[PDB]
């Protein structure tokens, strides 16, 4: 505590778009939090950004329209911006700034954390080990997500990015051979998108675990550069002190970018390559990086930022700098989705790093690495051999080219292809490729070994 | 010693009150005592560029000025310790909070001064006599593989007023004090060098003896050299593991440095977890690596100066060492991660951007980084010599070797171990590409060659043509299907199978092929070639007419000889010494070569 | 009919549950609520004077 009675200042120098400059104020600190009251009784926020001597700099969160050089007051508090975190705040809905927009009461707190915290010290990280399940077989049984990775779903613009994210978040959990908490921040979501999200949580039963922060398209930008910073400074304190594992979902991550390069603007710096800050790099991984697991608890913190690749272009910055600093991709294609196939996931140049230690006996299945592998290749060469089809027609083909087509036909409509609202668990989805891998014959699924295919191929 | 900070615009606070300051010095700004360094100056005011969150920092705050630039702290307690990139003990942080993060402003002594090290001095000397720079004046005895030698810091000398006796100190007592034109200066066991600038040597020397890794590929093929700078690409189907283990676990130096640059956070705990955990055989003893190793950990979201800094923070270790007369071994786990932090700090000073958004000095910054390797000639008396050798691995978005970053590095380095995926997918390890890897220090150890093996330079020269020639018949077989070819290249096809096979691939996982000695790899690769030779005369004497010799006769007639050379690999040399294995390999010789005789 | 009844007699049940959650609290406080008043008390009139730290003169 500080208990130091504020100081409110009506000395105003000028204001320039979002800033207000301000006169005379005593010891400034930088990225203190300051409230201001407009002539009309209307209050606003604010965040300073630069304080030379006793001219402090504030960006008001809202709209400056209104706002004065004579009458205004600016009321410092003295701090920077501490969240308000408790266990309880789970199962509760809030705005970019932290503030309740779901009729509740504001979050009674158990302590205040800095959101942009500290780096953890990697002499105590933990390799990733276990799985979490998210129910969709493509992304299970195919690149599952280690307990302690940071893997993210690139996808172009118009593409059900959003409703695979909605369904992650009903369906994702442990494997199961009361821990498990999801906290999903989507920024510079529209108004209608935003309502999906609240609407599908809270009438699917989910919401008990999911703590929701909607940073909407007409939204203050700042608030949306904090909005991923919150999410994760809460994931921080339900994951690392109330031993619990927590999947953060980043949803929009390139809204949050466009944001950055406005904060950039603000302070009248020299944009860098394709307009964006020359730090760019460095803020996504201060984000990304706040994940994996720590020595001597049992928590953990999982990340699955969404991207939009702007042109889908993988080259572009966004998608670019962040794959760059992440471990592998989910990747939402788009022949897949005109062709109707939900979820429209591609396989083939999707890559979980972890997966490896992911799964495997102990964790998830003893067959599991060994019916990724063959499906892999078993639909790599089914769109080879449709490659092939194409140009030299159905008579030209030999059997094992039609059991690659029938497996290639079967595997989409059957594996892939799941709808929104069924939940396949692990085995479940390893089950469905067996049948899938049955189509052959054992001599033809080289990648699996004889001791693999005598206990789990046959019935 | 104390200014007051003027303004704060972001990461970069401005001073006051702060005449007193050099250019690349070092403050501690505000209350939590925030890591910065200074750059820009005018008057009594100073811009500083702070490494750490600044939120929070008032104006008027007090601003702490360190003398030193950008220093690397150097005594006893370096080794088996894990540094971030501007040298602050993360095993020491985590244990001294009982956090998992680091603390903002976090204060720790790079060197503990609550140990009581065993000093022994080196008897030598004498109160009056006179020691120089590089001088080595006692012994630290840290524990069972390096001695950890006190030398006298560069750039010092003068007359020996005090020695201490032979004793237990810590890292803040007085060990030698030195009078120089009647300035007196008291030394401890711990010296402060700036990480900027190169540690003198007396003289630096050619590289001419080989880098004895435990791979048979990426030796007799692709040969590195104590104080020679290669790099390694480093993809994750690289299988980049093989080269980091079998190069910190069984080489021949003396001293391991693995340097992280900003890497992922998993991929960091990876290095953490698997380093701890390697042993290697010593005088007959298994001892954990970390008694000789050192490493400098930095992950993607740490302060870019110590990202950018880490690279020379680890030479600068490495330096320290070659100084003692250490043979030293660098890994730079991503030369790539470097370049990210550089450009974005020149991104963040709004200098002018070159080729592909990198600074303009990007390659002044490598060409300088990868010149302080090589063999030397120490400074001080004992007249003692060692070298750094780095291997630092490249890594370029995209895969491609148009990156400014990797076509530097490849320009500057003369070996490259160009891995592959598709070998990895193949399960064919160590993943050496063959036809783009390349050394360019075979000229430079053909003295030792000469001296020691004799014929081992010939044999390597016909392994690359047998390869080679083997990637130029593959269109010939490809349209083909070695009907229409000439018995001699089914011996190329053939034979070069069996190098591949037998030879190039190493199975690290098992107890008789961990490390293959250098001695058994030319051995090996001996019979083979004797074997190449001997059925290219066998088929070439007989081609004529009438009764010829014809691959199908070869193989068919003496299978066990090829099963023979095939088992080689197998010669356990912890079990098998050298003369049996030789022993061996000569009789195999003899049967072959006999094999062939009852053909003609 | 029946699944409106069933957990629709829960929905009561909900209530049931919720009211002996608040009375849980509600009992909970008094327990020690002097107590708790009367340490903020004494922190807001104990007013600990103090000069901003960065004055120098």
């Amino acid at each position: 505590y500080l208990s130091q009675p504020r100081l409110t200042y009506k000395t105003v120098s000028g204001v320039n778009g979002p800033l207000v400059i301000l006169d005379h104020v005593k010891f400034p600190r930088y990225a203190e939090i300051v409230h201001l009251t407009l002539p009309d009784g209307t209050k606003r926020s604010g965040q300073v950004l630069e304080v030379s001597g006793s001219k402090a700099v504030v960006q008001v969160f809202e709209g400056t329209s209104g706002i004065d050089a004579k009458k205004t007051s600016c009321e410092f508090t003295g701090d920077i911006l501490r969240t308000p975190v408790s266990e309880d705040m789970l199962g509760r809905v809030f705005n970019g700034s932290g503030k309740p927009i779901d009729r509740g009461p504001v979050v009674l707190a158990e302590d205040f954390l800095d959101i942009m915290g500290q780096p953890i010290n990697p002499q105590c990280r933990i390799y990733p080990e276990e799985m979490i399940q998210t129910g969709i077989s493509a992304i299970d049984g195919m690149n599952s997500i280690a307990r302690g990775q940071k893997i993210p779903i690139f996808s172009a613009a118009g593409l059900p990015h959003n409703e695979i994210a909605a369904q992650i978040c009903r369906q994702a959990g442990l494997v199961k051979k009361e821990n498990f908490a999801i906290v999903f921040a989507a920024m510079g979501v529209n108004m209608e998108t935003a309502r999906f999200f609240k609407s599908d949580f809270e009438e699917n039963g989910s919401m008990d675990n999911v703590c929701l922060f909607l940073n909407l398209a007409n939204d203050p930008t700042i608030e949306r550069i904090i909005t991923p910073r919150l999410a994760l400074t809460t994931a921080e304190f339900l994951a690392y002190q109330c031993e619990k594992h927590v999947l953060v979902i980043l949803t929009d991550m390139s809204s949050y970018a466009e944001a950055l390069r406005e904060v950039s603007a603000a302070r009248e710096e020299v944009p860098g390559r394709r307009g964006f800050p020359g730090y760019m790099y460095t803020d996504l991984a201060t984000i990304y990086e706040r994940a994996g697991r720590v020595e001597g608890r049992n928590g953990s913190i999982t990340q699955i930022p969404i991207l939009t690749m702007p042109n889908d272009d993988i080259t572009h910055p966004i998608p670019d700098l962040t794959g760059y600093i992440t471990e592998g991709q989910i990747y939402v294609d788009r022949q897949l989705h005109n062709r109707q196939i939900y979820p429209p996931i591609n396989v083939l140049p999707s890559l979980s790093r972890l997966m490896k230690s992911a799964i495997g006996e102990g964790m998830t299945r003893k067959d599991h690495a060994d019916v990724s592998n063959q499906l892999y290749a078993c639909y790599a060469i089914g769109k080879d051999v449709q490659a092939m089809k194409a140009v030299v027609g159905e008579e030209a083909l030999t059997s094992d080219d039609l059991l690659y087509l029938e497996f290639l036909q079967k595997f989409e409509k059957n594996f892939i292809t799941q709808g929104p609202y069924e939940n396949r668990t692990v085995y479940e989805t390893l089950d469905i490729g067996w049948q899938l891998l049955r189509i052959f014959p054992k001599e033809m699924l080289k990648r699996i070994p004889q001791s693999t295919l005598s206990e789990f191929y046959p019935r | 010693t104390f200014g007051y900070v003027h303004g704060v615009s972001g990461p970069v606070v401005t001073a006051c009150d702060m005449a007193g300051a050099a250019m690349y010095e070092l403050v501690r700004v505000g209350h939590s005592e925030l890591v910065g360094e200074i750059i820009r100056l005018e008057g009594d005011m100073a811009t500083i560029q702070v490494y750490e969150e600044t939120s929070g920092v008032s104006v008027g705050d007090p601003v702490l000025r360190t003398g030193k630039p950008l220093s690397v702290e150097l005594g006893p307690g370096i080794m088996g310790a894990i540094f971030d990139g501007i040298q602050r003990p993360l095993s020491d942080i985590s244990s001294q909070t009982q956090s998992i993060y680091i603390p903002r402003g976090v204060n720790v002594s790079a060197l503990s001064r609550d140990i009581k090290w065993e000093f022994i001095p080196s008897k030598n000397l004498r109160v009056g006599s006179h020691i120089t720079g590089g001088d080595i004046y006692g012994i630290v005895n840290e524990n069972s593989l390096i001695k950890h030698k006190i030398m006298l810091p560069p750039r010092s000398r003068g007359s020996v007023t005090y020695i201490a006796p032979p004793g237990n100190y810590d890292a803040s007592d007085v060990v030698l004090e030195l009078e120089f034109e009647g300035v007196k200066e008291k030394l401890s066991m711990v010296q402060v060098w700036p990480v900027r600038q190169v540690r003198p040597v007396t003289e630096k020397l050619p590289a001419n003896h080989p880098l004895l890794t435990g791979q048979r590929v990426l030796d007799a093929l692709f040969p590195c050299v104590q104080g020679g700078t290669t790099a390694i690409p480093g993809a994750f189907g690289c299988g980049k593991t093989v080269i980091s283990q079998s190069l910190s676990k069984y080489s021949n130096s003396d001293v391991i440095i693995y340097v992280g640059c900003g890497e992922r956070g998993n991929e960091m705990s990876e290095v953490l977890r698997d380093f701890p955990e390697l042993t290697m055989e010593v005088d007959g003893k298994v001892e954990s690596i970390m008694k000789r190793t050192a490493l400098v950990a930095n992950t993607s979201n740490m302060p870019v100066a110590a990202r950018e800094a880490s690279i020379y923070t680890g030479i600068t270790l490495s330096e320290y060492f070659r100084d003692m007369g250490y043979h030293v071994s660098m890994m730079a786990d991503s030369t790539s991660r470097w370049a990210e932090a550089l450009r974005e700090i020149s991104g963040r000073l709004a200098e002018m951007p070159a080729d592909s958004g990198y600074p303009a000095y990007l390659g002044a910054r490598l060409a300088s980084f990868y010149e302080r390797a090589g063999r030397v000639k120490c400074l001080g008396n004992p007249e003692r010599e060692g070298s750094v050798s780095i291997v630092g691995a490249v890594s370029p978005p995209g895969g491609d070797f148009s990156d400014p970053v990797t076509s530097a590095t490849l320009g500057i380095v003369q070996v490259f171990w160009g891995l592959d995926k598709k070998l990895a997918q193949r399960k064919h390890f160590p993943s050496v590409n063959w036809l783009i890897s390349y050394s360019k220090y075979m000229r430079a150890l053909d003295e030792y060659y000469d001296k020691h093996f004799t014929e081992f330079v010939p044999l390597r020269t016909k392994a690359k043509e047998i390869l080679q020639e083997e990637e130029d018949l593959a269109e010939i077989v490809q349209l083909v299907g070695k009907a229409s070819l000439a018995e001699t290249d089914k011996i190329t096809l053939e034979v070069a199978k069996l190098i591949k096979d037998d030879f190039l691939q190493q199975n690290g996982y098992t107890p008789y092929d961990r490390f293959c000695p250098f001695y058994k790899t030319v051995g090996m690769l001996s019979n083979m070639i004797s074997f190449y030779d001997m059925a290219r005369r066998a088929v070439e004497t007989t081609a004529q007419s009438d009764n010829k010799i014809t691959w199908s006769i070869i193989r068919e007639h003496m299978g066990e000889i090829l099963y023979k050379l095939s088992s080689m690999k197998f010669k356990d040399p912890v079990k098998d010494g050298e003369a049996k294995i030789k022993a061996d390999y000569a009789q195999l010789l003899e049967d072959m070569q006999n094999a062939f005789r009852s053909l003609e | 009919q029946a699944a409106m009844g069933s957990q629709g007699n829960l929905s009561a049940e909900v209530e049931q549950a919720t009211r002996r959650q608040v009375q849980g609290m509600q009992s909970s406080q008094q327990r020690n609520r002097e107590r708790v008043l009367t340490q903020l008390l004494g922190m807001v009139c104990d007013v600990r004077p103090q000069v901003h730290p960065n004055y120098r003169i």
